[PDB]
């Protein structure tokens, strides 16, 4: 299979996943401003540069999701353990060995801080999600290092 | 004394038999064995062997389907002795297995939908079918295979005769090898494996907010649609657009451009209402095409003004002597070549020394009536429409001191049939600025039966296509026209 | 009844029986030439002359197809009792007062052979009974 | 008891049978003398004094006879009989129950042989309130006895009612040759009524399937249709075919026939058309009559073929296009299409052939082109046009040739034109004495100053004076040419301009 092939499905999978988080925040108003605490394990809107943090990321943000209860949560958490496969298909393209992203802790704070708010937990994780899933659109079109 | 008893396998396959034959006390050696199927073909001995003294054994190779005699099932072969017959036979089966699976996904990618028929099955009774898939996390690979892993999936058989199969979660760009299993009494077979991937089976959803509009000036059907939601927005669009009436002539365009929201598409007649429909499938041609988008109708305005303006005509009514004679004016509507769609209003201009130049609104009426007093007089007939009036127009100027005027010298009238009649006559030579001449006839003493025709004044010899009546009295009259006015008429009663 | 009346209605039967038996046969047809062991009992082997050897033997007939779990079959037992009865009223035209004799069945190795080999008692009781069909065809005239 | 006593109270009866009823009277505290009472039926009909007879001083009976069934009133489905004292009827009556036991039984047996069906109309079972209908069968062991009659024992079997109002039930499987003895038979509380019973036979009330495989062909030499078909399997008896045929639209007026001999599966019979498409239809039936027509065959289309090469050529005539003074000249050939008699059927192509002293004789294919222009160029050209179908070209062809030398041959002497009205016009002329072998003659008429009002007409050489059926305008002037026509070519013409 091409790299371009791969490059270009990963880019469908990017803008679909977009799509169905404004989907479902269409449905979901929920102000911006609203600030919980506790919210520190969810993954931040940073920098990410290389290969190796996208799949840390994004394993970290499918846990996150994971332990919410909706249903198309959890089919996102689906396209999440998808586009993992097709990021180590892009680094089995470029040479470079991806660590295994099997031992992340289950985060001690889920169980404390979801039953405190499933639907903020749910909206914030969403956000941060897209906006990190856009960081990363713009840099695999700039060709992330590993 | 038979080894096996029975034998379940498939189309495209060889088989191998072996018999003992018992008579008696004694056993017979194995060279004297003939194999009978059906007790009717005699097996060629090409398909025979020797294992042992005591056992035949006879192979076949490429094995047909069945074809079902009465109750049976299964055909019965017979291995004797020169002639004398066991009753004792064998038992064989075949069945179809090659089974079609069609899929379909959703247009929201929710849902996976499999369907096939058990048509092949109905011929076996006591055989419980089952359907057994196995998902590949990667694409589906050049040849499926039966995974060893391998799940049942419950499917419900519709009033159609096929078992729909709903999936759901969906996995697009997973491998879904699939493979019928059917289990009888005697055992379980499997149809070829198939794998699907849910992304190459999309059928979109039908296209949105269809508007069919005709541009104004240019006469071009342009149409607006909301594209229905796709990754990638890789959409290949089909256009379908016809008359509306009770037979819609459908006709299609493809818009290739998968970024275009609106195209415009040239339609021979600008004044009917038309029938378009959309519909889209995947820009790479995957998938299906998605359903016919709703009907759009198109509005019957008038894109552009009328051409020209209704030829019209003067009867007058009032005495000689009487300087102020009433003038009736007679023109007719606007065909579709002149009205384009329509014409709304008539209105009628007028032009004189005095009172210059006004305007009557004649409305739908194609005929307007007025008194004419001033030796000068010009009018000018006018349709129009929601854009405007017509441009090219007919004038008629009318003359006191030009209707005394004689330009027409002679005149002869030839009836041709029934059907039509002749006109002839001849000009004065002098250098009248004829612009035309006009044929006007009525039965005499008819008031009512009135007609009358513009003729270029080039024309010596004209033909007139009416039903005449020789018993009635025609009257005919011919009127030259020029600049200033009408010149005096001849006038002819009869052939 | 007038006898001529008798015979052209028996030949009627007759043919139609052959017929059907063709028409259905069509989808079992067999080999004369090959022999099977255990139907001694079923006849045809051998030309047919007398009426008592005829009745005798479509008896035989008779609870050889009452046997065979069939709706053709049976539609097809019930004609040859008819036909049976016609050769006794026909017998009887002959004016010969012969005692009437029937019976004399002792079908054990029909039953052992009907639940051993269905498909072989029945085309081969088919194809006999057609034979012997044909055969008293020709001996009629 | 009570003042008026019927015994028995309530018959039951059939129609055209005889029942009588009884009354005892009793009028306050007296009992009324049997000669001092009257019947009434429904109150409204006097039973007339005849039929009264006295059982006793105080039982009186009246036997009905030949009785009629009882028309339903209202809600009464009974004639209500009334035991009166000379005028005073008392409240109470005695029911009459009439019904009609007539049932037709329909009866029909499958070309299969291995089906019987039989239906029957409870048309006036209706009447009877609480009846409880059944069908009573029994199997004779062979045909069907001379007089029908119940047996004693009979085998029950249902029977279900249809849309159609009908009741229908079946027998499987089927008895061929044993008679069946039935009848309907009614139950209700004041007894039960038995139908006549019929016997039917099995085998006479077969009809059989359309007889299939059939073809139909137009011979081509003789001019009869060739249908040929083949028997249904069953019945094997001998049966008889009818035919029917008709021509090919929304409407077809069909002709009927038959065939009587069973062992001919081909038949031809006479036509009036050739070139048409015909449809036609067969069923079959047994000979004797027994059982019942086959309802038809499925419509079959016959295909149109030339049946025979054409009967006559076209008759052509000639364009002269080119100048006098020149020696090559333009013939443009005229002809015009094979009529329906002429065509036989179809002209698939105009073959016309030429003929020189020089180049021999040669032929060229116009096509379904009705012209042909060529040049003339030899002194001697002799052509003829060729009519040609599948089949081959038309037998006997005109023949036409054109000769310098003799086109200076003047043979016409006058040449008159009288117009007898705008549809019709006299030609008159003489001939030169000159013994001629003139082989016929051609008028050619046009308009003046008209290049495409060509007409012309061929006459026969001993006409004298001719008459022309046009649309003549008097106005128009009109060139007339009359050609002498021999055998070496075509002689000079007389032309007149007009009447």
């Amino acid at each position: 299979v091409p790299i371009q092939k791969v490059q270009d499905d990963t880019k469908t999978l990017i803008k679909t996943i977009v799509t169905r988080i404004n989907d479902i925040s269409h449905t979901q108003s929920v102000s911006a401003k609203q600030r919980v605490t506790g919210l520190d394990f969810i993954p931040g809107l940073h920098p990410i540069l290389s290969l190796s943090k996208m799949d840390q990321t994004l394993a970290v943000y499918q846990q996150v999701l994971t332990s919410l209860p909706s249903q198309n949560v959890l089919q996102i958490a689906n396209d999440l353990e998808n586009l993992r496969d097709l990021l180590h298909l892009l680094a089995f393209s470029k040479s470079c060995s991806l660590p295994q992203t099997s031992g992340l802790q289950k985060p001690e704070s889920l169980d404390g801080v979801l039953e405190a708010s499933l639907y903020s937990t749910e909206v914030v994780a969403l956000s941060r999600l897209q906006g990190s899933l856009q960081d990363i659109l713009q840099q695999l079109d700039v060709s992330p290092e590993c | 004394v038979y080894f096996p008893p029975k034998i379940l396998t498939s189309v495209g396959s060889n088989a191998s038999f072996h018999c003992i034959y018992k008579n008696e006390n004694q056993i017979i050696s194995s060279k004297q064995i003939v194999w009978w199927r059906n007790l009717a073909e005699k097996i060629p001995e090409i398909q025979y062997s020797i294992v042992s003294d005591r056992v035949s054994k006879v192979t076949f190779s490429n094995l047909k389907a069945t074809r079902p005699r009465g109750k049976f099932t299964y055909d019965a072969v017979y291995c004797c002795n020169e002639q004398a017959c066991h009753h004792r036979y064998a038992e064989l089966y075949v069945i179809d297995v090659n089974i079609n699976i069609s899929c379909e996904t959703d247009g929201y990618l929710t849902k996976m939908t499999c369907r096939w028929s058990p048509s092949t099955i109905q011929s076996l009774v006591g055989s419980t079918v089952q359907l057994r898939y196995h998902r590949r996390s990667l694409y589906c690979p050049d040849s499926p295979s039966i995974h060893p892993t391998s799940e049942p999936k419950n499917c419900v058989l519709q009033r159609d005769g096929f078992y729909e199969c709903v999936f759901q979660p969906i996995f697009l760009l997973s491998g879904y090898t699939m493979w019928i299993r059917i289990n009888h009494s005697l055992g379980s077979l499997d149809s070829p494996p198939t794998c699907v991937l849910p992304d190459s089976v999309v059928k979109p959803l039908p296209p949105s907010n269809v508007k069919a509009e005709i541009t104004v000036n240019t006469g071009l059907l342009k149409v607006s649609w909301e594209k229905p939601v796709f990754p990638e927005n890789n959409l290949q669009f089909q256009i379908r657009y016809g008359l509306s009436g009770k037979e819609i002539q459908w006709k299609t365009h493809e818009v290739f451009d998968a970024k275009s929201k609106s195209a415009s598409l040239l339609v021979s007649d600008l004044c009917a209402v038309y029938v378009v429909q959309v519909r889209c499938r995947r820009l790479d041609g995957l998938g299906y095409w998605s359903n016919w988008s709703s009907p759009a109708y198109t509005l019957v305005m008038d894109v552009k003004v009328p051409m020209r303006g209704p030829e019209f005509w003067r009867k007058m009514d009032g005495d000689v002597t009487k300087k102020e004679r009433n003038v009736t004016l007679l023109w007719k509507p606007l065909t579709k070549n002149d009205s384009l769609c329509s014409v709304r209003r008539y209105v009628v201009k007028h032009r004189t020394a005095h009172n210059g130049t006004w305007s009557e609104d004649v409305g739908n009426r194609t005929n307007l009536t007025f008194l004419w007093t001033e030796p000068a007089h010009t009018v000018t007939v006018l349709a129009v429409n929601s854009l405007g009036a017509s441009l090219v127009n007919f004038n008629l100027t009318f003359s006191w001191p030009m209707s005394k005027v004689s330009a027409v010298e002679s005149l002869s009238a030839y009836p041709l049939s029934s059907s039509c009649v002749i006109l002839s006559w001849t000009l004065s030579p002098d250098d009248y600025s004829l612009l035309y001449l006009v044929i006007e006839w009525k039965i005499l003493n008819e008031d009512d039966g009135m007609k009358w025709l513009r003729i270029p004044s080039n024309v010596k010899k004209f033909y007139i296509h009416d039903n005449f009546i020789p018993i009635e009295k025609y009257q005919f009259s011919l009127y030259p026209v020029f600049m200033e006015g009408v010149g005096k008429p001849k006038i002819i009663n009869g052939f």
